């Protein structure tokens, strides 16, 4: 499906990497380095929109559905580690919403 | 203890 | 005490550098980005912001005139987040801790 990752690259993930709410998704949550020594016990599958980045970049995945799996990955383990109300659930809702926006215009 | 790690703490922190 | 500078040097070698290695310091080590932390509202509320990594460096490099001069910074800093914040916030108990700390080393002189 190289029309629609091509899609999830310059449309879909383009705009979200825009938002002024995207740079907590931009690189990997490095536990170590935020002091968060319980992150990785509570989040196995960790995931930002810089990985994703590098995965459509180096066509790694093989289908659109490969892609949006990671997306929703990352912004469910925001809402597991994180309080409903928590500034930064905000945002992730917010980026998700607008992430379903644009995956209604998903070519086919 | 600065830039994006000082800042990602600081709003996990709200 | 006339020897400002001594108070001064003791504010940043003794005062400073205790609260610095506290483990609630951080938040305040640098200045409030609200624009990068979506707080929308942050510099209508708080006018004249502050934190201990300001602090530090005029500490460092001569600004202060004397001691209640640098104290007066400390206090803006805690009331600001006493202010912008609600009782209960865990930011703000973060705060409460560091000026009980301040207020008792302070007292030393």
């Amino acid at each position: 499906q190289t029309n629609q990752l091509q899609y999830l690259l310059r449309v879909v993930l383009k705009t979200l990497w825009k938002h002024q709410f995207a740079w907590p998704f931009q690189q990997p949550v490095d536990a170590v380095k935020l002091n968060l020594p319980d992150y990785y016990k509570i989040i196995k599958t960790p995931m930002d929109m810089g990985t994703i980045k590098k995965r459509l970049e180096n066509n790694y995945y093989w289908n659109a559905q490969e892609c949006i799996q990671d997306f929703n990955t990352m912004f469910t383990n925001c809402y597991i580690y994180n309080k409903p109300g928590d500034d930064i659930v905000l945002m992730a809702e917010a980026l998700e919403k607008l992430f379903l926006q644009k995956i209604n215009e998903l070519p086919t | 203890w600065k830039n994006w790690c000082w800042l990602k703490r600081k709003l996990l922190l709200r």
